[PDB]
């Protein structure tokens, strides 16, 4: 049986200046055979400990691990603006190597709620009997978010396509895309087109709609 | 100082055989343990298997039947076989020191049986050409293309402020991304927004005025 | 250093290596005995320009770099001299990764003659770890 390690919390956000642990558990006991890794966006993964707590010459002394057997901790005294991004653990105790889930370090900033706009389909595709329709959540704060699709009041589901930023390097806040894609006779069947957001920052769901029974 | 670099087809077809080869500079690939890992989306990682300094190889369980690994001395360079491929062996793959010390960039390998495919562009307007706040987002849906990459740009690049351009997901095959760009109500449609799109694979750019 | 049996049992242990890879404590306790009767600092030269290190004697053609071995590959990427250190962590980083490759143990002769196919649990056999 592969070992299986399972990292928490999957995602943690915080404050440049302060301090976190990250938890890595195996399934099985590895003695001190688990490795850490990060890895930025867009870069390779760098190791950061080896053997659970040895330390890597030319590695930043923020960073340093402790744990045995089952029970692993990675912990950076006060994270810096550099330190976000994805850390992995490894073990090397037997083959095959397994990583884990992997924790997400993020920045923590202030909540902010999204800017929401939905698009029906353009003339051009409906003519090559397509219909998109898009709706864009903007610059939020925290990254939960859920988008929910109706049509003439039904909730949909199929058909919906969603794309999300990393945390924006310009304000760290989050964007994200959401699609209903329909053929351009599902699409004149209907009239309501509804992209409704529930988020962190407000009990009722923001609403965007149009009909087609008008402009 | 040992340095490693992945190279070889980013396009492979379903039941084909992926082949990657990882150049090894500043050192011996006698020198070391190498291996070969690979991330799929998701942030899942899997450690594919290593060939030592003899040449001897160990291959994930998962694996073992289609992976080999094997290396060129005279060449300093080991590679990376995977037959029977499927779209479930896209993916980011790395080679690596065994210590995890040294690491390549990395090189994207995807599995897909389409073909070359240009992207329609449609413009995104708000509904009745309407305008509310201080503020209008306009966009663009660069629908169907493949393979990736394309180059999506606002006014030749003139537009660059309050813009957000998604990464591209795959549907039905094809690769689908949208962009969003926000301007003051005072902006459109008094001055005129367009959205560049090119697509070096099919030897297209299209502009798409919103 | 030279270390008490069960005094290295408990550092190996330490260390990781029990069931690493599939080698039980015993079999790197025993190794240890036979290859220098757990003495760090022992050490053996060879017909050709290489030396063995340590605890676990690790050859300087292959594993370790002395800066004065013809042919030196230094596998552990480590000055030998780490591998004679009162403390083991360098010694086993090594072993770790010799024994990694298609191998194992295989690679320490006397392992194989006094430990190899034997009952090395022997070896931690009475120890408090």
């Amino acid at each position: 049986m592969d070992i299986v390690l399972t990292q928490s919390p999957a995602t943690l956000s915080v404050t440049p200046g302060d301090s976190v642990s990250l938890s890595c558990r195996a399934s099985q006991s590895i003695s001190n055979n688990l490795h850490w890794y990060q890895q930025k966006s867009h870069e390779s993964p760098r190791l950061l400990i080896k053997y659970a707590s040895q330390s890597i010459s030319g590695i930043p002394s923020r960073f340093s691990g402790s744990g045995s057997g089952t029970d692993f901790t990675l912990s950076i005294n006060s994270v810096e603006t550099e330190d976000f991004g994805m850390y992995f653990c490894q073990q090397s105790n037997s083959w095959p190597y397994t990583f884990g889930g992997g924790t997400k370090l993020e920045i923590k900033r202030a909540d902010a709620a999204p800017t929401v706009s939905i698009f029906p389909p353009s003339s051009e595709q409906l003519t090559s009997g397509g219909a998109s329709v898009v709706c864009f959540l903007n610059n939020f704060y925290p990254k939960d978010i859920n988008v929910k699709w109706k049509i003439d009041g039904s909730e949909r589901q199929n058909g919906v396509l969603n794309s999300w930023t990393d945390q924006d390097s310009k304000d760290s806040t989050y964007s994200m895309s959401s699609t209903l894609t329909l053929t351009k006779d599902e699409y004149e069947r209907h009239n309501s087109y509804t992209c409704e957001a529930t988020h962190k920052t407000s009990t009722s769901p923001i609403v965007k709609s149009f009909n087609r029974n008008e402009c | 100082e040992v340095q490693l670099q992945e190279s070889g087809p980013s396009l492979v077809k379903p039941s084909q055989t992926l082949s990657l080869t990882c150049s090894v500079t500043g050192d011996s690939v006698t020198s070391d343990l190498w291996s070969w890992i690979r991330k799929f989306p998701g942030n899942k990682l899997e450690y594919m298997g290593y060939i030592s300094y003899s040449g001897s190889t160990y291959y994930h369980p998962s694996l073992k039947s289609r992976i080999s690994i094997t290396r060129d001395t005279s060449k300093n360079q080991y590679y990376l076989q995977l037959n029977s491929v499927t779209t479930e062996d896209t993916a980011t793959y790395y080679c690596a020191s065994w210590g995890g010390d040294v690491w390549g960039a990395g090189t994207t390998v995807t599995v897909s049986s389409a073909k070359t495919t240009a992207p329609s562009v449609y413009p995104l307007a708000p509904v009745c050409g309407d305008t509310t706040g201080s503020s209008v987002t306009l966009g663009c849906l660069v629908k169907g293309y493949f393979p990736e990459p394309v180059t999506l740009t606002w006014n030749s690049g003139s537009l660059s402020s309050g813009v957000h351009t998604f990464p591209a997901v795959l549907q039905s095959d094809l690769y689908t991304l949208s962009s969003s760009v926000t301007v003051t109500s005072s902006t459109w449609p008094s001055q005129s927004i367009t959205c560049n799109v090119a697509h070096p694979a099919s030897s297209t750019k299209v502009d798409k005025k919103i | 250093k030279v270390f008490g049996r069960c005094e290295l049992a408990a550092a190996m242990k330490r260390h990781g290596l029990d069931n690493y890879r599939g080698y039980s404590l015993g079999n790197w306790v025993c190794a240890a005995k036979f290859e220098s009767n757990f003495n760090t600092q022992a050490t053996n030269r060879n017909t050709d320009g290489s030396t063995d290190y340590g605890i676990l004697q690790i050859n300087s053609r292959w594993w370790c770099n002395d800066g004065r071995t013809p042919g030196s590959r230094n596998l552990c990427n480590i000055p030998c001299s780490a591998l004679l250190s009162s403390d083991i962590t360098a010694s086993v980083n090594c072993a770790k990764k010799i024994v990694s490759d298609g191998n194992g143990m295989n690679a320490w002769v006397a392992w194989r003659n006094r430990c190899k196919g034997t009952d090395v649990q022997a070896w931690i056999r009475g120890c408090r770890l």
